[PDB]
């Protein structure tokens, strides 16, 4: 019905497209550059196998943007509405996880599913990122 | 630290074999100086008694600067030599005042000291990786990027009229159609 | 400490153990 | 272990073990030693600690009149 | 004693499963684990051995001693 | 069989020949003490390269015993066994297509046979690739080992 | 007496290893020959964790051999033995099969091969 639309070749296409985003339609996922920018401030702190709070991840943006000047860093609650967008297509997952500091904590513990391999197309095709890799 | 490799467990041996052959280690490219007339020379070099050049100064007082405040955030890093202390500035001193003892010179050159400073930080960063990158070789778009960043830094506005851009992009040498097409991709790119 | 864990051990069925 | 303890300062002499058990269950209601867990399953041998609730006067008291002597077992 | 564990599993010809279990060349130390698993497991509701850590079950504990 | 006598052996070598050293040997013992620091690391690392100081004492002194002018290889290998005892076919090719469906070049998990060719005879692999009917039967095992697939000839799915 | 009923209310740990053999049962072939390759290469070095493999070098076998196509799908064709408790996991990244040497080997002997 899509060979109607356009009034077994489309179905690798559509495999590839449906199952895996990280194969092309990543990029999709991650239209806007900020987006890419974040995650690969994501996989930076990953560096630093922590919990990957808000906090932790916002300020290891903090310090690579204000090094690498692409752009004015956003905003916390930026930062936080580009996280969830990022979980809304699913590319990286959150977790509300426990911390016993003072009593049940619950702060975001997020886990990436990229590699830097499928971030090696997916950036060095973008030389503007690549400042940050 | 001695990494185990391959190319030197290669020479070293085979050039420890080779002294076992030839009783000199001093190959082709090469003059010893037998120990006796070699001290003969070193004390002679030490009843010199150079002079501490004025210029160099600024740069090693710099020099100093730059060895304090990397250490501060290197205190508690990895490579955790802790707070460089003004004897490293003096020692720093008496080995370039050493190396114009071994140029027989009484006034100490930049590059003595610079030689100094080679010396200090090859001490330094030999404990692992001993490796670099860089990436800001191309540039062929993201240097005008930058030098819009600085004009940002200046004032930080997204005009859609650009006249002192295209002046300093001239200034720069970068041609007018290279700078429209990545206006066009900056644009595109939303800033 | 190499204690003898109950894992190094001769499993039997359910039929065998019972019957 | 406080049978142990028991069996050691009973002044081979006794080993049969009803009146003792017995007399447990007797300090058990009457609250002198209780137990951390609850009420109904204590009585089975599941994690279950027990504990004394009399303070050390009635200690010295029933010792006198026990004439046995405790300021032993205390050393420091 | 394995010769009397071989004595008494084949002592019972009659049954056809117990026959072939009686030819099994490891089975003393399977026997024994059976045993053993039959002990133990009524030796708990009688009070002697404590199962400590259930989900564990690495070691036990002997509750009672004679004294 | 003398036990004593051996000592006015001994000094006589030591006074009479000396196997100075000899360039085979070297060209020997250096690889030897390689693969020495490159293998047995994970054991002790006891790799210090005084030990091949000794490797050479040790193999010198052995054909001085010998009286041989010349440290043979040989001498080199009881040396480095002195030693060893004081211290003691489609799969790469399927790899290969493997990462190169790594990166886009297929741009799919489809690909042209003229992709086909680009990849069997202008990489690495000479007569490696089989008879025509033949690497298109190793392809066909991969087929029914489901690691590549046949489907709009000028490409394959 | 050996207590007849009482043996059947009360459960001891026979009442793991067993408990995956019946699920590698019933899986799909590709699961088969990807726990037939993690086995393999868990079983080469009781089946200790020293002889598992790094999912490195497992990545790279199962795409050189064409069975993954990366690691998200791996991880995903691996979690179904993990959501079982079906292999052991340490760190190197150790997938290492708590299993015995002699019962994994059985498995390749009797249910894989």
């Amino acid at each position: 019905e899509i060979y109607e639309l356009e009034k077994l070749n489309y179905i690798a296409k559509v495999f590839s497209k449906f199952v895996n985003n990280n194969s092309t339609r990543t990029r999709i996922a991650k239209l806007n550059i900020q987006q890419k920018l974040i995650l690969c401030t994501i996989i930076q702190s990953l560096k630093l196998n922590s919990d990957a709070t808000i906090d932790e991840s916002f300020d290891h943006y903090i310090k690579a943007i204000t090094k690498t000047d692409t752009l004015a860093p956003l905003q916390r609650n930026e930062f936080l509405e580009i996280c969830t967008i990022l979980e809304t297509c699913g590319l990286v997952s959150i977790k509300k996880t426990k911390c016993k500091g003072k009593t049940k904590r619950f702060v975001d513990k997020i886990d990436v599913d990229l590699d830097m391999r499928e971030f090696y197309d997916e950036m060095t095709k973008i030389s503007i990122l690549k400042p940050f890799l | 630290l001695d990494i185990p490799s391959r190319d030197d467990d290669e020479k070293l041996a085979e050039h420890v074999t080779y002294v076992h052959m030839h009783n000199k280690q001093p190959d082709l490219d090469f003059t010893p100086v037998e120990p006796s007339k070699m001290r003969e020379y070193i004390a002679y070099a030490k009843t010199k008694r150079p002079v501490m050049s004025e210029a160099v100064n600024d740069y090693v007082v710099q020099a100093y600067i730059r060895l304090r405040q990397d250490s501060k955030r290197e205190m508690d890093s990895k490579f955790s030599f802790g707070q460089a202390t003004p004897r490293t500035l003096l020692g720093i001193i008496r080995l370039s005042q050493a190396l114009a003892k071994l140029r027989l010179a009484d006034m100490v050159d930049i590059d003595d000291v610079e030689e100094a400073l080679r010396l200090v930080r090859v001490s330094k960063e030999s404990l692992y990786q001993e490796t670099n990158k860089s990436k800001e070789d191309e540039s062929p778009t993201t240097k005008i990027f930058t030098i819009i960043k600085k004009m940002l830094q200046e004032t930080g506005k997204n005009t859609l009229s650009y006249e002192n851009i295209v002046k300093t992009v001239r200034l720069r040498g970068f041609t007018m159609l290279q700078l429209s097409n990545c206006i066009q991709e900056y644009s595109y790119l939303n800033v | 400490k190499s204690r003898h864990t109950m894992s190094m051990a001769p499993d039997v069925t359910r039929e065998e153990f019972s019957l | 272990r406080l049978l142990a303890i028991f069996q050691a300062i009973f002044p081979s002499l006794m080993k049969a073990n009803i009146e003792v058990f017995q007399n447990l269950s007797e300090l058990h209601t009457l609250k002198l030693i209780a137990t951390t867990m609850n009420k109904n399953i204590d009585y089975l041998s599941p994690k279950v600690r027990w504990k004394v609730n009399v303070p050390w006067e009635i200690i010295k008291e029933i010792s006198e009149s026990v004439h046995f002597n405790i300021s032993d077992y205390f050393s420091d | 004693p394995k010769e009397e564990i071989l004595n008494f599993i084949r002592k019972d010809p009659s049954n056809t499963k117990l026959l072939e279990l009686a030819e099994t060349p490891d089975a003393f130390d399977k026997v024994a684990l059976i045993l053993f698993m039959q002990a133990i497991f009524a030796f708990e509701n009688m009070g002697l051995i404590k199962f400590q850590s259930t989900k564990s079950y690495d070691l036990v504990e002997k509750c009672v001693w004679r004294g | 069989v003398t036990i004593p006598f051996l000592r006015k052996y001994v000094q006589y070598a030591k006074e009479r020949v000396i196997p100075q050293l000899t360039q085979e040997a070297i060209n020997v013992i250096v690889k030897n003490y390689t693969d020495l620091r490159n293998d047995d690391n994970t054991k002790k690392s006891p790799i210090t390269a005084r030990t091949l100081e000794t490797l050479i004492r040790l193999a010198t002194a052995h054909a001085k015993v010998r009286l041989s002018k010349t440290v043979n290889k040989v001498d080199a290998k009881v040396a480095a066994n002195l030693l060893r005892f004081a211290l003691l076919r489609l799969s790469l090719i399927s790899g290969i297509i493997a990462r190169l469906m790594q990166t886009e070049i297929f741009e799919e998990e489809s690909y042209p046979v003229a992709s086909l060719f680009e990849r069997i005879n202008e990489e690495l692999p000479e007569e490696e690739k089989f008879s025509a009917q033949e690497y298109l039967a190793g392809l066909k095992i991969m087929s029914d080992r489901n690691n590549l697939m046949v489907a709009d000839d000028k490409v394959w799915r | 007496e050996p207590s007849t009923v009482e043996s059947t209310f009360q459960d001891v740990m026979k009442m793991g290893a067993e408990g995956a053999k019946y699920v590698l049962q019933s899986l799909t072939v590709n699961s088969k020959k990807m726990y037939k390759l993690l086995i393999e290469t868990q079983m080469q070095n009781r089946g200790t964790q020293r002889t598992g493999v790094e999912l490195k070098l497992f990545n790279h076998l199962c795409a050189a051999d064409f069975i993954a196509s990366n690691e998200i799908a791996l991880r995903s064709m691996l979690r179904e033995f993990i959501e079982h408790k079906m292999a052991n996991i340490t760190k190197m990244e150790i997938i290492w099969v708590p299993y015995t040497y002699a019962e994994l080997e059985k498995l390749l002997k009797t249910v894989l091969n």
